């Protein structure tokens, strides 16, 4: 089983509770996706096809 | 103490309306 | 200008001072309004928790949010 | 030394006024008991505006709470800054309005109204030099708008020569849940029309609309509504109470906004409204909050400025802040949108700044705007009047009171000549001795 | 045994006094409490002395709301001034020339002229009253509007001058400014002896562009105006090779008798990482103040006459620099004089240079000019403010809250009409012959 | 000289105000920890008596206790910065 | 001083634009977080011109971002500097247009677009000297072109004299994936015709063969692709944020590749390209940056300048270096392709240098030409449009919501008046 790619909660969408858990008196808006950790570590982001 | 029931009670509303996971679900 | 030194520094440790005890008492309030707010938050347990005469009517007796704050 | 008199009217103007008291309670440092725990000299100084002195260094609000259901004084006496009203100004009558213009003006509302102005008389002898009388009520309603209307003609009576500010909650389009509502509104603006200084207009739609798409809140609670309503009570009296370096009060305010005597329907809008999420991308200085003001969405009534022509434009800045930004942006303001200001009238736009900020924040601004895009607002309650007169549907409710067919139609003449006026005024144009000027 | 008596009306008014009073205090090095640090006499023209050493200024602060002079009362200097100097009323008035003319004003003035009585009976020898005020104000438009009324009654033909606060063309406080000047400048006409203007649009641009404040403020204003006024003043205080009283400048830049409107510069005005870089002399200085850019009126030199002119330098000049750097102002052909004004001048001398502030923004420097010169292009500026009344009259705009107080309407048509013959006696005093 | 004797005065006179200020909290926490206590005597009496209910009234002990420790340490650290600031 | 607002349109513009704000906050030396963590005092001179001020000494972009897709806001907002975008910059609609022109154009582009003007005036207004929009595209959606190029022709009548780039990526015949792409293309290179001032052509198999040929990478990603978009979308405005001997910023390279306002279409190349393999034994100066800028492998259109005529070149150098060589083989390369550049333009060279070298390299070079060998890619999209038009295939997607038939025949129209005015140009005497 892998979560590195099933898509998660929106932050733009559905602008509405009932989808995150917890007491929360404001939205989410803050970029911070679940998958992220895992993404992250399993895709790494290093410079290009240009310089050293 | 009808006072401060009321207020408690005031409390107790507000964490269960300021659940939105268990308010609309 | 050992003189000027000697004012400057007096003047310097007198303003390091007051904000010191500008920051404590800060902290003083700060620390006063979360202990009066845990002390009546856990009263207000207690009594729903007996809620759901022996002892019910001696807890009538419990100080105010004021005087748990300090004022009187 | 210049005195404000509360008045709340109804369940709204009872909760309205019970949050604006509980705002500026901490503006001035007022603990739930009554006395004073501040760390400032200014508190002090102009205090007497709002508050009455008692014994043993307390204080309480120079407030009237009206209503026809003690519910809703029991919840206002239960809350949590309950204890500071005194219990000699809660004045309840025992048997609703039930959402009836009539039962408010003639039935229910005629023997409560002698006890309330005792009060309200007593409030007023008791100050030094008057400065006027604030009113919170809603026109959908039938405690706040049908004895509401009657308070205001018997005090503007009395006291000619004062100020009348009135914060009205006008009925919305589409978030109407009464249906006796615009009966209710077309009977009290023939009454704000012609008895009141001022008025400012604020719609829950709009609320609404600032709460989700601005605060971005997943619960926007009436607690959140009128917090935003409270900001603005405060901030247009904030001259009165904190020094500045260019000071305005209510009456220097309506003398520049309002141009004729029938013209007296404002619109509001609060300045730094941020989210918590959203506030470390943007620095909030002078041009953010000229900008956050003079953006149509942050209007607090549901009438788009686009529509009309701006008479006259009001804003209370707060905070230290230099004014040659303060004159420039509006100035700017002026100079790029040249088709939204009326050309018989030449810079539009007043300034005033205060020197202390509101709690929580360093600057801060206020924006009253008197548009012509307000006479919507009368046209859409006129169509949605005329479609059930016409068919009389609810009409025994009103006449079963000692009403007439008349009074309706009246009303109705009344608020198209109104309409009429401010279409008049819009499409006016500014280079012509029209025919009074046969002097010459 | 020389005095003038300060008149300071309306929150501009007290706005200017504090900073000018400031600046006052420290040249004669007068501390806050009244006292000097231990036979001079300078200071008798603005302080008076009391038997146990202390030292009262000649001021009085009028206004209509207490918000503006609580401050005065609070703060530093709250033992300096006399505790009776401060006069307030209350309710203010609310941008109204009606309620500052004939309702609210009406009560004060008789304090206000008991005190004026009583500190012009100190007085050994009286030279005039000068007035700070505003013209879109309200208190300073209607208030000062009977003050010289009843100052012209009570005191024969005593000097007033005037320090209006000029409306700016584009940026404004107020909607009713045009009907408070209007009013103003009709009933002031012929009950003002001299009248220098400054307004905020133009010393914001100067502040802007040559004290490198990118934000300044109404201290920064004030400042460069009591600025003005002690270098109109440090002739009276101190010594100097040609020294001047205030009839000199209402007799030699008031040639007719509906125009007495100077104009007031002042150079050099530079911070103090410019004066570092540029050498400031005589002629440097007297070529600032007759470059157009810096104005202190936003209005062009230019397009107009210069009818008089009257310049006071302070500090280390010397009449062989001052007289060849007016005679190579006088050759220029951009710079414009009337045919029936072939001597155009007048120049004071003053020994002491300027005095820096704490907290200031200007630099500390050799020698100073102020200017002030009665130009015909202050025409255009009566012409717009002649568009803005009617355009807003046309349709009787905001006429209500001036008739309901107490005034007629025919006075509104009377003080227009009187400003359009103004028009024309600046136009038949421009053609030349 | 005056100029120096004027600075020093002014700092004196900050110096004391700070101080005073001190000193009205310090009495206000006093008097919080001197009211604190009636809910330690009412939580034992009730233990005593009865002897979900006993988890809450162990819980309000250990608030107490804690909160009395904690008052007494910053009563302390109050009396010390006084003394610091009239030195 | 001079500040260019950035606009992204569909998904193919927002993969770009992500990629090209990491490029040049890599170059400025901003974090992830947002603040700045630098070595050098000249990166904080003129920063104002693609960021904007925030408290606490922070710079969010000066970008837009419009979709009609929220997954694809959700993904770059989800991307490794996607917490540097101010929330308000986005703009999201509910259904996408689905490869549809008419979608974007008529049905869901016209709802939506009074929210993003607002937020376009928000910005424009805020600047204190404009200088331009640029606008990062594709032609084969439905939502970067349709929706597009009404964005250009609002923001065209709106702001009169300014200037507006767009990086076009046109579609292209071995890599075309889209059926219904033609449409989309005719439908939009009439409107970027009439109302834009650059429009910079890229082609993904261009880049393609770029990245297998050249870079000689294994698995050549569309990050891999953006890379070099956004190089040379840095290397454009280089001069324009960096001090130099000899400037040049989007206003003077358009005066100069622009001889007439029809012919604004360009290609673009950047030189320092080289190989892991390949990198240690090559010396990078000047004249291996002037052969490969002028190498015809190396543009990244799907064209061959050998067919047609440069009728203008521009060259934007980066790095410490000698002006003689820079002027020297520029005049060297016009000396030896007599027949390659046209003969009533003399000087058909524009040369800006820039002292500050990119990120990681000593020395760069970015090159735009003007040429009518370009006019290729317009007849390849019109035989396209007209073999489907002929026999109406894919019509009632179009025609069912408002689209009548003649805009189709005056769009051949149009493409056929611009391609007989370049081919006059190419075949014109002195
Ligand atoms: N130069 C300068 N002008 C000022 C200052 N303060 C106020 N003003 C001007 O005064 C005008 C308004 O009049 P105020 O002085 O504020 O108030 P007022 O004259 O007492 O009139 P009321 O407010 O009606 O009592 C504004 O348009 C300002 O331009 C100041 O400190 N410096
Ligand atoms: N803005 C605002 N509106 C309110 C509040 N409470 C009630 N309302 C509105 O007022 C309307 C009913 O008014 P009502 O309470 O009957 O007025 P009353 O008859 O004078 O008591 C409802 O439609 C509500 O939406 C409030 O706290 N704030
Ligand atoms: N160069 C480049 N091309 C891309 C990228 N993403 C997609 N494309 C091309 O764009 C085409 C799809 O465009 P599309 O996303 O539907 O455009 P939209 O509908 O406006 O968002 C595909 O054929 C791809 O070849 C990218 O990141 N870089
Ligand atoms: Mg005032």
């Amino acid at each position: 089983y892998s979560i590195v790619h099933r898509k998660c909660r929106s932050q733009f969408t559905d602008l509405n509770g009932s989808k995150r858990f917890g007491i929360n008196t404001w939205h989410d808006e803050s970029g911070i996706y679940a998958n992220s950790d895992v993404k992250q570590k399993l895709y790494p982001l290093t410079s290009g096809p240009i310089v050293p | 103490a009808n006072l401060a029931k009321r207020r408690h009670a005031e409390l107790c509303r507000q964490k269960r309306v300021f659940n939105a996971r268990n308010r609309i679900i | 200008e050992t003189r000027a030194k000697f004012t400057q520094d007096n003047l310097c440790r007198a303003q390091r001072e007051r904000l010191a005890s500008a920051n404590l008492r800060v902290l003083v309030d700060c620390i006063l309004r979360d202990t009066s707010e845990d002390l009546r938050l856990q009263c207000d347990a207690v009594n729903l928790a007996f809620g759901r005469q022996k002892c019910m009517a001696h807890r009538t007796r419990y100080p105010t949010i004021l005087q748990l704050a300090g004022y009187q | 030394m210049r005195e404000i008199v509360h008045l709340q009217a109804g369940q709204c103007g009872n909760q309205i006024g019970a949050k604006f008291w509980e705002v500026i309670s901490d503006e001035h440092g007022i603990d739930p008991t009554g006395t004073y725990h501040g760390d400032s000299d200014l508190q002090l100084e102009r205090i007497n505006v709002y508050y009455n002195e008692a014994t043993g260094g307390k204080y309480v609000p120079r407030a009237v709470l009206v209503d026809l259901e003690p519910g809703t004084m029991d919840s206002v006496r239960s809350g949590p800054f309950g204890q500071i009203f005194r219990p000699d100004n809660f004045v309840f009558g025992q048997s609703g309005a039930g959402n009836n213009w009539a039962k408010g003006h003639y039935t229910e509302g005629a023997e409560l109204v002698d006890s309330v102005l005792d009060v309200v008389r007593k409030e007023a002898e008791s100050c030094d030099c008057l400065q006027g009388f604030q009113l919170t009520h809603s026109l959908g309603g039938g405690t706040g708008s049908g004895m509401g209307t009657l308070l205001i003609s018997k005090i503007r009576e009395e006291y000619p020569d004062r100020i009348m500010n009135t914060f009205s909650v006008v009925p919305s389009p589409k978030v109407s849940d009464t249906v006796v509502e615009p009966y209710n509104a077309t009977l009290s603006v023939h009454q704000l029309v012609e008895n009141t200084d001022e008025t400012y207009c604020i719609d829950n739609e709009a609320l609404y609309d600032i709460c989700f798409r601005t605060l971005k809140l997943t619960t926007p609670t009436y607690g959140d509504l009128n917090h935003l309503v409270s900001a603005t009570m405060s901030g247009v009296t904030t001259c009165l109470r904190f020094p500045g370096q260019l000071n305005a009060d209510l009456r220097k305010l309506a003398v520049n906004m309002v141009p004729f005597p029938r013209l007296h329907f404002f619109m509001p809008g609060f300045a730094p409204l941020t989210s918590r999420g959203s506030q470390q991308y943007r620095a909030l200085t002078v041009p953010e909050l000229t900008q956050q003001m003079f953006d149509a969405k942050n209007m607090m009534a549901a009438c788009d400025p686009r529509h009309g022509r701006y008479l006259t434009v009001a804003a209370v800045f707060r905070g230290r802040m230099s004014m040659k930004e303060v004159d420039e942006q509006m100035l700017n303001v002026q100079n790029k949108n040249s088709s939204y200001f009326v050309e018989w009238i030449p810079n539009n736009v007043k300034t005033a700044v205060c020197d202390i900020p509101p709690r929580g924040l360093k600057m801060s601004a206020t924006f009253i705007g008197n548009s012509t895009a307000i006479q919507e607002l009368f046209k859409r309650i006129s169509e949605q009047f005329t479609a059930m007169f016409r068919r009389k549907a609810f009409l025994h409710w009103y006449t079963g009171e000692g009403m007439d067919e008349m009074e309706f139609t009246e009303a109705e003449s009344n608020m198209n000549d109104l309409v009429s006026e401010y279409q008049q005024y819009q499409d006016a144009t500014a280079e012509e001795e029209g025919e009074f000027e046969e002097e010459a | 045994m020389r005095e003038c008596i300060s008149i300071h009306v309306g929150q501009a008014g007290v706005q200017i006094g504090n900073a000018c009073w400031e600046l006052y205090c420290l040249e004669h090095g007068i501390q806050p409490d009244g006292q000097m640090p231990s036979g001079d006499d300078s200071f008798n023209t603005f302080f008076s002395e009391t038997g146990a050493g202390k030292h009262v200024p000649r001021a009085v602060f009028v206004d209509l709301e207490p918000t503006v002079i609580d401050e005065v009362r609070t703060g530093t200097y709250r033992q300096l001034f006399h505790p009776e100097q401060l006069i307030t009323g209350k309710e203010d008035a609310a941008n109204n020339y009606a309620r500052g003319h004939y309702t609210i004003g009406k009560e004060i003035i008789d304090l206000v002229l008991d005190r004026i009585r009583k500190l012009a009976d100190q007085c050994t020898g009286l030279q005039g009253f000068l007035v700070f005020h505003s013209f879109g104000g309200g208190t300073g438009s209607g208030f000062t509007s009977l003050l010289m009324e009843r100052l012209s009654v009570d005191y024969g033909k005593k000097s007033k001058l005037e320090f209006s606060i000029y409306p700016a063309p584009q940026v404004s406080t107020a909607v009713v400014e045009p009907y408070n000047s209007i009013l103003t400048t009709h009933t002031t006409l012929e009950h003002s002896d001299c009248a220098f203007m400054v307004d905020n649009e133009a010393i914001y641009d100067i502040c802007r562009r040559n004290l490198d404040i990118e934000r300044p403020t109404y201290t920064n204003l004030n400042r460069l105006i009591g600025q003005i006024v002690s270098s109109i003043t440090a002739s009276l205080r101190f010594d100097g090779a040609l020294n001047v009283d205030l009839t000199e400048f209402q007799t030699n830049l008031v040639p007719y008798p509906r125009i007495h409107f100077p104009l007031a510069t002042y150079a050099p005005v530079i911070s103090a990482e410019k004066a570092y870089h540029e050498q400031l002399s005589v002629a440097e200085i007297t070529n600032a103040c007759f470059e157009p850019a810096n104005q202190m009126v936003k209005c062009d030199p230019r397009h107009g006459k210069y009818m008089a002119c009257c310049l006071l330098y302070r500090g280390d000049v010397v009449p062989k620099d001052v007289n060849a750097a007016i005679a190579t102002i006088k050759t220029k052909r951009t710079i414009q004089f009337v045919d029936w004004c072939p001597t155009g001048f007048k120049v004071g001398i003053n020994y002491q240079p300027p005095t820096v502030v704490p907290g200031g923004d200007l630099a500390k420097v050799q020698r100073a000019v102020c200017m002030l010169s009665n130009t015909t292009a202050i025409a255009e500026a009566w012409a717009r403010l002649d568009h803005k009344f009617d355009l807003m009259y046309a349709k009787r705009a905001f006429v209500h809250w001036y008739v309901g107080e107490g005034m007629e309407e025919g006075e509104f048509s009377e003080a227009r009409e009187d400003m359009a013959a103004l028009e024309k006696d600046y136009e038949e005093v421009g053609v030349d012959s | 000289t005056h100029s120096w004797k004027s600075e020093l005065q002014r700092e004196m006179e900050a110096l004391a105000a700070e101080t005073n200020l001190l000193l009205a909290q310090k009495q206000r926490l006093e008097r919080a920890l001197d009211a604190t206590e009636v809910p330690f005597s009412i939580t034992t009496d009730n233990l005593q008596c009865r002897e979900h209910v006993e988890t809450e009234l162990l819980k309000e002990a250990e608030l107490i206790r804690n909160i009395q420790e904690l008052l007494k340490r910053t009563i302390m650290q109050a009396v010390s910065q006084i003394r610091l600031n009239r030195e």
